[PDB]
């Protein structure tokens, strides 16, 4: 559903509202959202 | 006779009794301190 | 940070020269000889070079994120 990124090991992974916020490599409790999906533009300026 | 636990000090960054005293500079950049950061103070919520 | 791609007062680009100002210093040169050899002669040019200071070889140290 929603892409996240470990903390720690960097492995990729998903969750749903229900499951526990860790890692499921290393059970690092520090995670971070992907990038989105969308297009970024910059005027260089 | 069995000891008793009293609480819980803040420890001063960077003083004998905190974990980034050891390491090293090898480490320091794998727990995510900046070497710059000469501690003196504590950190509260 | 990272060298600048111009000069900021003149516009004249130095952002090709740094590692080659990196690499006359390990020759013995000294900073001006250095520029001259460079042929920044305006010293608008010149403080670029000579006062930058080079962050991101401290910051690339951080272990990637992701
Ligand atoms: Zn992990
Ligand atoms: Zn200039």
């Amino acid at each position: 559903g929603v892409k996240y990124t470990c903390g720690a090991c960097a492995h990729n992974f998903s969750l749903n509202k229900s499951d526990p916020v860790r890692c499921k490599e290393c059970g690092h409790r520090v995670i971070y959202k992907a990038r989105t999906k969308r297009m970024i533009q910059f005027d260089a300026r | 006779g069995n000891k008793v636990h009293i609480g819980k000090v803040p420890i001063m960054l960077r003083s004998k009794f905190c974990s980034l005293r050891t390491l090293d500079e090898v480490d320091l950049y794998k727990m995510k301190e900046c070497p710059y950061d000469m501690g003196g103070y504590f950190v509260i919520n | 940070m990272i060298i600048p791609v111009r000069c900021f007062s003149c516009g004249k680009v130095v952002g090709d020269k740094w590692d080659a100002y990196l690499r006359l210093l390990e020759e013995g040169k000294q900073e001006g000889d250095a520029l001259d050899e460079l042929k920044l002669k305006r010293y608008c040019c010149r403080r670029m070079v000579l006062t930058h200071v080079d962050l991101i070889e401290k910051f690339l140290r951080y272990n990637p994120l992701e």
